[PDB]
């Protein structure tokens, strides 16, 4: 089981009880996709919902 | 700022 990590772009804070606090730089290990706009991922052990278009794209 | 897409889906 190889890891599946991101990097949050823009902080966001929650506005519902199942999601995360994101923080510019956090790093989120991805689970999935739940709707769209809509991934869970585990940060600081925590397993919550955030916003895909919250994420840093790879680009070099 | 990005906005965030609507919600109706959870685990």
């Amino acid at each position: 089981r190889r890891r599946r990590r991101c990097q949050v772009a823009f902080s966001y804070l929650p506005q519902n009880d199942d999601e995360l606090e994101l923080k510019v730089g956090d790093i989120i290990e991805v689970v999935g996709e739940v709707e769209e706009g809509w991934w869970e991922g585990v940060l600081n052990g925590k397993t919550g919902m955030f916003p895909s278009n919250f994420i840093k794209e790879l680009s070099g | 700022r990005p906005v965030p897409m609507k919600r109706h889906i959870f685990r």
